[PDB]
């Protein structure tokens, strides 16, 4: 509301300069406005002589003025346009190094569209703040009052008369605000479930097109609608045209008229002394009204700032915390862990008390009722997120005492995205080593079944690996599992989940699975029982807890979960 | 080719409107002039002659009060029309728009078009047609009154108006080309910066990030333009209106002091002049404010315009009675490739599937295997062949009857919000108990209308009850089975995680007690195992034709394919 939640706090130095150009708009408004005080003065100079010079006085100083409050603005947005880059520039610099420090699994929570939206449309919605919504916030603002006071320092008697309008105003607009209490949320509420279904409709055209009877629905959701709209609008009808009809130039006109007439008749004043209200005084009104137009236009910039310092105050990674002396009893592998206990969004825990090992090369599965947290213990090994209590050790050193590079030369890790960057192929099967003398690349290509794919290619090897690049899901796994095999990080997270897409183009993806797990410690994420029934142990869970493990007959023969989870009517 | 044609022709309210609107300007052009006068009295030897023209100035306004008023309300009333006009219209539109018109970005843009253009059009008379209309004639009616009293004055109005006009619409132009080559600039440096969010997680991996993060970084620092080309052409943008003004109020004001000086007119009444001419200036700047609402509005209508003047496709006069029996469909070297470039192309497939089996087109990744079921429903267009299922042509067909003879199951299932026996029933607003019950128990779906807690009444729509993957598909291929239309053509969800969802496609399949044309894309062996005819497909044209058995004598690319099928479904991962 007040001086400073995290708004200001942003805006940390845009207050000396913005202060400048605040005064700066109101003294060029100022200088606007002024042209009428200089007609009122030669009205009166014209009624008591003329003459030759006076009168040219009188318009060069008019001249002069046009010439100096152009300038002064001229002046105004040039230095408002200056001072906008170098903030846009620092804002831009550490929001970028900002976003070089955030943990991976912030980018899977945002998404695709969140990122795009936060950067351009907050840097976009800002830079016009800054530029258009203050100077002429500002200068709404000052202008009335200006105005208000040249008109009370002339006469006392017409500016009172003239306050009654907008007294009128006023208490219609606050006897309107008492009709529409719950019916503005609601209206809200209805315009974001149209926006949904509208989404929901066309997303599934195509039904549409063959069954033509499923579009009954959004076509009673959209009469329903337009009734809302209309019989919420009917009633306001002349509470809004009175509204209006007291503010118009026309009613302030006739005001001044009878005001004036009834002072001058009688000899209560001059007559020259009413020249200021013929003049800017009759659009008083709808000045008015600006005000608030002037003071809304500032929303958008604000929710903007407070959105973009909310994301930019997000927690980093842990510290790189007290290097310890490793090798109680471990080896390079041997991933041990310990009562994890991650939970995320703390009230509800997704993780529990575990204590596992993976031996030094063999394979380990994490079957389990999907959904129930099975894949989030894995990611958690990668430093998606820190633990909350207990540590994990790759070997005898926990995670958290290992740097990003000793971190990724130990754990590599395949998941159910792509991830590819923008350049030659050459370069995306030799990311881990970016020198690789162009045949190394060409074996661990043709250790992926991948070379038949990228010889055939437009311009084979150097095709720039566009969104248009004509590839799809299996063709390009194989394109960064060719990649993760010059790695050679001696542990594996296999998302299992990734042999079974594009069914078609999977027998080659098995075969560089097959070829790129030799003798090195993995940690498979099941789907299916049959496909991983003769790793070397099974671990099932459900949210946490796991609840037996040990090898494949082991869990088969005890009553197990396993053997009420290998019952499916095998299948 | 309409813009923004709302309205029917109605004609009625429209010219009234149009003329209580006229009527309702001269009402204050009369009222200024009339003004003219007054001040003739005041700044006079008789201060007390006033009165009257008092009285025809109140006259004047109350008149234009009452005109006001009943515009005011005429204007709410076009409105609510237009607003219902023009959305059922564009709900009306939208199914006939060209399939391939919909895509990433304009599918969002047709999403804004109808879902946030309530408020913003209701009001729209009310607040941008009588207020900016009504402000530019009156300039021109003031200065006609005015010529008869003072022609020196009146003819110097009538040709600076159009001055103020042409003002107005530079400024305004100068604007918006300012703003659109900002924000382009903003989008053409923020890209790197969305590029480099996406990779974040194969970069670190690949233990990249820092010399990555430092290109980026000195490029984006290095890179300025200065800018200031864009602060030139930016401030004419600001500052011409106000100068244009500030120049026509020194010029009016001379030339009425000037004519005071020579003694043609009088001092008593050369204040009235001026005061008028002050009247004058006021629409000018009233019409300056209206900008932003304009621009907001243009946004708005070019959303909505955009999405009314999308293509169209194209049927007539289509001859159906059932198909006869069940039809035959043939193919001529069809060729649809979205533009000749990027695109599945199909550059010269040609069969007969005959009239009713089973026939699975099987064939390597490149989803042509998904537009030629496009092709043989309806949805797309053959840019150069002719599907004439049966005898006829589909394409020479009539849309009421060419959506009559396909049902079709997706890939990707997608049901509406509702009662998921309100989307069973989606197929055939008939459909007796006995058609529904048959559908409900040959997709194996009885089991979940029986485990469901109120029953066959829960409401899908989004985030289901669990209604992951094979629910909604054997929703799916219930209602698809429903539908009476004699061509089955399945496409086969990817799902390989239920066995009740590969029964329930077998059994929908090869069980139906009915009689059809039946297609399916197929990978799922157990699916192609019944089909006694399969079509191989690779880079469009098809590459084989057979019965299963013959194809795995001739040894071609159809023996791999199955010999890499009965191999990819019992892939072990132990290691040694």
């Amino acid at each position: 509301s007040w001086r400073a939640q995290a708004a200001s706090r942003l805006l940390a130095p845009l207050k000396l300069p913005l202060v400048l150009s605040g005064v700066l708009a109101a003294l060029v408004t100022l200088a606007q406005l002024a042209p009428f005080v200089l007609l009122v003065e030669l009205s009166r100079l014209l009624v008591s002589g003329a003459g030759a010079h006076r009168l040219f006085t009188v318009g060069f100083a008019a001249v002069g003025l046009l010439g100096t409050g152009a300038l002064l603005a001229a002046a105004l947005t040039l230095w408002l346009h200056v001072i906008d880059a170098r903030f846009a520039r620092a804002l831009r610099l550490r929001l970028l190094s900002k976003l070089s420090r955030l943990p991976l699994g912030w980018f899977t929570s945002r998404g695709s569209g969140s990122i795009k939206k936060l950067v351009t449309d907050d840097t976009l919605a800002l830079h016009y703040l800054v530029t258009h919504a203050v100077p002429d916030a500002v200068a709404a603002v000052v202008a009335p009052v200006g105005v208000l006071v040249y008109l009370f320092v002339v006469d006392w008697r017409v500016a009172l008369v003239l306050f009654g309008p907008v007294l009128v105003y006023l208490t219609i607009t606050s006897s309107l605000t008492i009709q529409s209490g719950p019916r503005i949320v609601q209206a809200q509420r209805w315009a974001e479930k149209m926006n949904g279904e509208a989404g929901s409709y066309l997303e599934g055209q195509p039904v549409i097109r063959v069954f033509g009877a499923a579009s009954s629905s959004f076509r009673r959701r959209l009469d329903e609608y337009i009734g809302f709209l209309v019989a919420w609008q009917r009633p306001l009808a002349g509470k809004k045209t009175l509204m209006d009809l007291a503010t118009r130039p026309a009613t302030f006109l006739w005001l001044i008229a009878a005001t004036g007439t009834l002072l001058v008749a009688t000899h209560r004043m001059d007559p020259v002394n009413l020249l200021p209200f013929m003049f800017l005084g009759t659009t008083f009104g709808a000045r008015l009204l600006g005000i608030a137009y002037g003071l809304g236009g500032l929303r958008t910039g604000l929710l903007a700032a407070r959105h973009l310092q909310v994301t930019l105050d997000e927690t980093e990674l842990a510290v790189r915390e007290h290097p310890r002396e490793p090798l109680d009893g471990e080896a390079p592998a041997t991933v041990v862990f310990d009562h994890v206990t991650f939970g995320y969004r703390p009230g509800v825990p997704v993780i529990q008390d575990v204590s596992l090992t993976l031996r030094p090369g063999t394979v380990t599965a994490l079957v389990g009722p999907s959904g129930s947290g099975k894949s989030t213990l894995a990611t958690l090994l990668a430093r998606f997120h820190d633990v909350e209590r207990g540590a994990i050790r790759v070997g005898g050193q926990d995670i958290r005492s290992l740097a990003a590079d000793e971190l990724y030369t130990r754990v590599g890790f395949v998941l159910q995205e792509a991830q590819l960057v923008h350049g030659t192929a050459a370069e995306n099967i030799a990311l881990a080593v970016p020198d690789a003398p162009a045949e190394q690349v060409q074996v661990a290509a043709r250790e992926a079944q991948i070379h038949d794919r990228v010889l055939r290619l437009p311009d084979g090897y150097d095709t720039v690996l566009g969104a248009n690049s004509g590839l799809s899901g299996g063709e390009r796994q194989r394109l960064t599992i060719a990649r993760a095999i010059l790695g050679d990080t001696p542990v594996l997270i296999l998302d299992e989940a990734t042999a079974f897409a594009d069914p078609e183009s999977e027998y080659l993806v098995q075969q560089a699975l097959n070829r790129l797990t030799r003798d090195r410690t993995v940690l498979v994420i099941a789907h299916r029982l049959h496909t991983i029934t003769r790793a070397d142990q099974i671990v099932v869970l459900d949210h946490g807890r796991i609840v037996e493990r040990g090898t494949h007959e082991e869990l088969l023969a005890a009553g197990g979960r396993y053997c009420r989870l290998w019952d499916t009517g095998q299948g | 080719t309409w813009i923004a044609l709302v309205p029917n022709d109605h004609r009625a309210r429209l010219i009234g409107f149009a003329l209580l609107a006229f009527c309702s300007v001269v009402a204050r052009a009369v009222g200024t002039v009339l003004l003219v006068p007054l001040m003739a009295a005041l700044f006079g030897e008789a201060p007390q002659r006033a009165w009257l023209w008092l009285g025809w100035l109140s006259a004047a306004t109350v008149a234009g009060w009452v005109l006001d008023a009943v515009t005011a309300r005429i204007g709410i009333e076009l409105g609510f029309a237009v607003l219902n006009h023009t959305q059922h219209d564009v709900a009306d539109r939208l199914p006939v728009v060209r399939l391939d018109w919909f895509t990433a970005e304009n599918t969002a843009t047709a999403r804004q078009a109808i879902a946030a253009t309530g408020p913003e059009l209701v009001g729209l008379v009310v607040n941008l047609v009588t207020p900016l209309t009504s402000a530019i004639l009156l300039p021109a009616v003031i200065a006609l009154a005015l010529l008869p009293i003072s022609w020196q004055l009146g003819v110097a109005a009538l040709a600076g108006v159009p001055l103020l006009l042409g003002a107005l619409w530079a400024s305004a132009a100068f604007a918006r080309r300012a703003d659109t080559a900002a924000d382009k600039a903003n989008t053409a440096l923020t890209e790197r910066i969305i590029e480099f969010a996406r990779t974040q997680q194969a970069l670190r991996a690949a233990r990249r990030v820092e010399p990555a993060r430092s290109l980026v970084g000195n490029a984006l620092a290095s890179q300025h333009t200065a800018t200031m080309r864009l602060l030139g052409m930016q401030i004419p943008g600001q500052l011409l209106f106000s100068i244009a003004s500030q120049l026509a109020l020194i010029v009016l004001a001379g030339t009425t002091a000037a004519l005071t000086i020579t003694g043609t007119l009088t001092v008593p009444e050369a204040i009235a002049l001026i005061v008028v001419m002050v009247r004058y200036l006021e629409p000018f700047t009233a019409v300056s404010e209206l900008a932003p609402a304009l621009e907001s509005t243009r946004a708005t209508l070019g959303r909505i315009g955009s999405v009314l003047t999308a293509p169209v496709m194209v049927a007539g006069s289509g001859t159906w009675r059932d198909g006869a029996v069940v039809p035959r469909i043939e193919f001529d070297d069809v060729a649809f490739g979205y533009d000749g470039g990027s695109g599945p192309v199909l550059d010269g497939v040609s069969f007969c599937l005959q009239p009713g089996t089973t026939t699975a087109i099987v064939g390597p990744s490149g989803c042509g295997k998904s537009t030629i079921l496009a092709l043989i429903a309806g949805l797309h267009q053959p840019t150069r062949g002719r599907v004439l299922i049966d005898g006829t042509d589909v394409a020479t067909l009539d849309a009421r009857a060419q959506q009559a003879v396909c049902s079709v199951v997706f890939q990707h299932p997608y049901l509406f919000h509702g009662t998921i026996r309100d989307n069973v029933f989606a197929a055939d607003p008939g459909a007796s108990d006995d058609q529904f019950a048959q559908a409900v128990r040959l997709a194996r779906v009885d089991e979940l209308i029986a485990r469901l807690p109120d029953g066959a009444n829960t409401i899908v729509g989004e985030a289901g009850s669990a209604l992951s993957g094979g629910e909604r598909q054997r929703v799916s291929i219930a209602r698809a089975l429903l539908k009476a239309a004699p061509v089955l053509l399945v496409d086969e969800a990817t799902s390989a995680l239920d066995a009740e969802n590969e029964a329930a496609v077998v059994d929908a399949l090869a069980a139906d007690p009915r009689s059809r044309t039946r297609v399916i894309v197929a990978h799922r062996l157990a699916s192609i195992r019944h089909a006694d005819r399969v079509l191989f497909v690779d880079d469009g044209r098809v590459v084989e034709d057979g019965s299963i058995s013959e194809l795995l004598t001739a040894g071609g690319r159809f023996s791999q394919f199955w010999r890499q099928q009965h191999e990819a479904a019992e892939w072990q991962i132990l290691a040694e």
